[PDB]
DNA sequence: GGGGCGGGTTTTCCTCGA
């Protein structure tokens, strides 16, 4: 269970990081050294999430990959990109949090893997342009 | 050395703003200490950064040095403050890049000899020979009085983030070394043109100081100017390195005064002045010059 | 000896810097571990190097041994303190290597008449006849005090842009907030003294002679440590610095002041310092204490203003 | 016999070095085994070796000898304790070899009573008759205290440059920070007294007479140790340290205060010597607690301030 | 095995990391890591060197016949042009290879040798080229 | 192929004892009774010539001993080594580390030929001192 | 709009005796 939350922060950062094109939020959660540096960033993705939300630019969806997937459709200057997972919960941020306040680690593990979403998405959209 | 303490009061601005989120602009914050008797509180407190204020002295000493007949570089004609950094600038300008180490001096000089700013502001170029020239104007952030347990400083928005407070911020500027190299090396031709200019490049570096002190400066003028007052000015001329105090307690000239004396009795000074303007009746102590306005005090630096 | 301890206030601060991560200037951060009611703790804080501390020391003696006559070594003219180390160096200056370990001390001879800064900040050399000069002054971290359950020190980092007509420019410094404090030491009886043991030789009696105006230049240079005059990235983030503490002590024995990590530190080193006199059978110990938070002192002790009139009091 | 237990807290911390790879220079560390509630575990933390105390110590007392007047060796004056070990140094101050076993304490007195290092902390002779003498203080390595679950010590590298205007200059420094731990032992019962069998020989005269004198500046030795003036690179990375715990132990029987790895160390220690005060039959038992932590001490002990008292206190 | 397959996928990824940088540093790291923050720090270290050169056109994928084609990675440094053959990992490969790393730090020193085995062969290569033009 | 990969190991063995003038790493890959202690080998030695080619101290060359034959020259504490041969690829170390998961004594087989390489070249470099 | 450059360490000692 704390492999899914972590793992739900890190499709949440990877949203957040598509739509806004900035890496920055990402650095912020992985360079954290303290729950302060970690929620402020929880806060500032999701706050950007909102915003893609309120536009409909960002959307959860399904998709097969032959069962569906649950997925979130993010539309950015004209990029489309599809993350696949869920999104996090309340329960999951606080529950993320309280592991915050044992191990800042847990907050590197959810930006590597955010980082690791978003390069993948990035290199094939890339590659089905130049095809 | 000309080194300076000024107090602003500031009400219903916006001149500095950093990153938007959503629809809302957001006004630069930075975090201070503050003790009061309970303890330590540390607070969120909107600020000013320096390179705005850099960015409007060296406009307006642009302006003057062009009004006079100084020389201007070609892009900082434009105020567009590269200077000489890229490869890209050297050939719009048409300069030859430094060849070792024994030929930096001369590059140094010949950009010396085209661009005041470059001068004044110093410059730095990256390299197989790296060149560097510190800046002979120092600034800092500006940054509300911490007197007392109250901050006196506001925030809120309007979307737009609007805020008041009562400012402070120092500024350091060294005329000794203006229009002087600053590398080792044998002399090289043109340093005579230099020391013909140098006067007029030191009057022209000593009027740009007005447009700081008169409230020349910031973004977003165009729909929220502001409204300035000055309340609390200190400035010190000397021989040797001297700073005088922030302006965060309501005494602080006399202390500063009393350290400009015992300086330099020590470091074995010869020449040491201070002038002072006050409007909000505050102590001040004796033996000192009082002005009316920062013209006067202009006029007297440039005297 | 003279041994100090200093409370510094810093406000929109970054002096000292480290390796870059992409567009990201980070300022230096260690580890510390703090005791609160729960126990022990590790915490990471911003600090500054004291090398920074030291490079600025040297520079202002330079200064002050050239305004006073006082001989500058041609490499330490300019502000690049490689000293004595590399053989390139003892070309440009003009010294010969010295040949076995019976010439060392002569070799250190003429290495000390012709930089002051060798003499107060120690030197080495590597070779078949490796020489050494421990530095007569010595700093440590600046590291902010750990009172409390709550460390008093913030970092953030700060987003600028560089304006361009034709984009094509984006960057973030790093800048922090604290309640600093430093300690350091300087004895003063070793200055124009060699170290290295061997037999009497010619041109010690220079030494002799500039003793005092070299111990009165090293004094001096003190101010600009205290005063706060040290650090980079001063053209756009000067600093907002206040002193809050300062106790000073000059003794004949050995001794240390405490840490300005506990509100009570100034009225504990006197007590130690009168029982370190009383046991150790010494001949002199003076005090003097600078203090601008109303904090406890205790009686019997040198009060004072600013930090000018401790350096003249050092000086006479 | 004198024993005692501390701790310490130091932040910022390289006074002990190893063999360095590339541009980085090292710190010792060491495995140390660890209990915790899933077993028992092994990790590395960086350790302080004894040797730096054993000499510091040392060169404190050589200090000490040569003001109040006691005897010291020629090699010994110098910061060099090979003391009598080779040939080299028995030439150098002048001491014949002995010839058999029977003239061995005669070499032992004439060694003895020419450098108090010698008698105090022990030498060593090699030969056809070897002569030995065990140090008369013992001391250990410095270990951050096992407590919990997690250990309070980090390590971590920093990055430095050397400037330089013509570049053809870049290393690296370890850095760490504790909480650490050290116990020491002192029996001054057999200060200035042979310890070879044999028969009287002329000398003995003298060191009675100076042995109240041996034992004072031995006591006085440790101040040094108890304050914090050990190890190197003080010069740039001079450490911050702060007393927490200290407890002192003065019996006639052998006693081993408890390590200072637990919180309650103290009041185990106080019992287990009245304990062992009442099951050995012995005549003299006397504890010291130094307590800036507020943690439990127990009923009847003395409390001090500082160090120095608790040096007065021994001396007397 | 999948296990293999995964660390040959991780040692491309350092071995084009190792091309692309001229630094064997991150290889160093990972060869000597103890710790799984060691090596996840190295894993996003070279990744990040990877992006920069991807976001360059620097690095790229492409196919190459060695009669069949095989997926591989050009890599353009310095003026020196490298392929390194076989694909680069994917965020499924990072975190099983993470997994095994939590469970044995061995996988990171084959990785490691893999890396650098790949890296001195092209590095060879290019320099025996050079040396007959 | 098998003995063609054993003495491109053999060779790599050898620069790394000729360059490095230990036995040791050679001493361990011939005793080696396992896969771990035969891989810790193939590394150190590859991180050693790693260290020789950044200082320029190993260099490939050909030498006419009438055909140029490739060749490794190695540079140690003033001596000049030539060794004769290709180093392994990529490929031969991962074919070598397969061979030596099937039988541990292609390990004791590329030591022994690689102790020859070296005995040979050193008794030949002393031989022309001594002239 | 996803930075650039110069630096990646130098000596000295490799056990003594029954």
């Amino acid at each position: 269970e704390k492999e899914n939350i972590i793992g739900r922060i890190a499709n949440l950062l990877a949203v957040g990081f598509l739509y806004s094109e900035s890496p920055t939020l990402v650095d912020r959660f992985a360079n954290a050294l303290s729950k302060e540096a970690v929620t402020k960033v929880l806060y500032d993705v999701q706050r950007i999430v909102q915003m893609g939300i309120d536009r409909s630019e960002i959307a959860t969806t399904t998709i097969t990959i032959g069962k569906d997937y649950p997925a979130v459709n993010v539309n950015s200057s004209g990029a489309k990109y599809t993350v696949v997972g869920y999104l996090p919960t309340s329960q999951d941020i606080e529950d993320f949090l309280r592991m915050i306040e044992e191990d800042v680690y847990y907050a590197r593990k959810a930006g590597a893997l955010a980082m690791s979403i978003a390069n993948r998405i990035k290199l094939g959209s890339k590659q089905s342009k130049s095809e | 050395m000309i080194s300076g303490s000024v107090r602003f009061l500031v009400n219903l601005e916006s001149l500095n703003g950093v990153e938007s989120i959503g629809n809302l602009t957001k006004h630069r914050t930075a975090p201070v200490v503050l003790k009061t008797s309970t303890g330590y509180l540390v607070r969120y407190v909107p600020v000013i950064s320096g390179e705005a204020l850099a960015h409007a002295y060296q406009a307006s000493l642009v302006d003057i040095a062009k009004k006079e007949g100084l020389p201007v570089g070609s892009l900082s004609s434009q105020y567009e403050f590269i200077k000489f950094s890229t490869d890209e600038a050297l050939k719009i300008e048409g300069i030859k890049e430094p060849k070792d180490y024994n030929d930096a001096r001369r590059f140094e000089v010949e950009v010396m000899l085209k661009d005041v700013i470059a001068d004044v502001g110093g410059f730095m170029y990256a390299g197989g020979a790296p060149v560097r020239r510190t800046s002979r104007i120092k600034l800092g952030y500006m940054i509300p009085a911490l007197r007392g347990d109250e901050i006196p400083a506001q925030l809120e928005a309007q979307n737009v983030e609007v805020s008041s407070a009562l400012y402070t911020f120092s500024f350091e500027l060294d005329e000794d070394l203006i229009a002087v190299p600053s590398t080792f090396g044998e002399k090289v031709k043109g340093e005579e043109e230099l020391e013909r200019q140098k006067a007029k490049r030191v009057k022209s570096a000593i009027k740009a100081l007005y447009s700081l002190l008169s409230g020349n400066f910031g973004g977003k003028r165009s729909r929220f100017l502001p409204s300035m007052k000055l309340m609390s000015l200190v400035v010190t001329k000397t021989d040797f390195p001297f700073m005088p105090e922030p302006a965060h307690d309501d005494d602080y000239i006399k202390t500063t005064i009393m350290r400009l004396g015992k300086a330099k009795g020590v470091l074995n000074g010869n020449l040491a002045k201070a002038y002072v303007i006050n409007n909000e009746g505050i102590e001040v102590g004796e033996g000192v010059t009082v002005l009316s306005t920062v013209e006067d005090l202009v006029v007297k630096l440039e005297e």
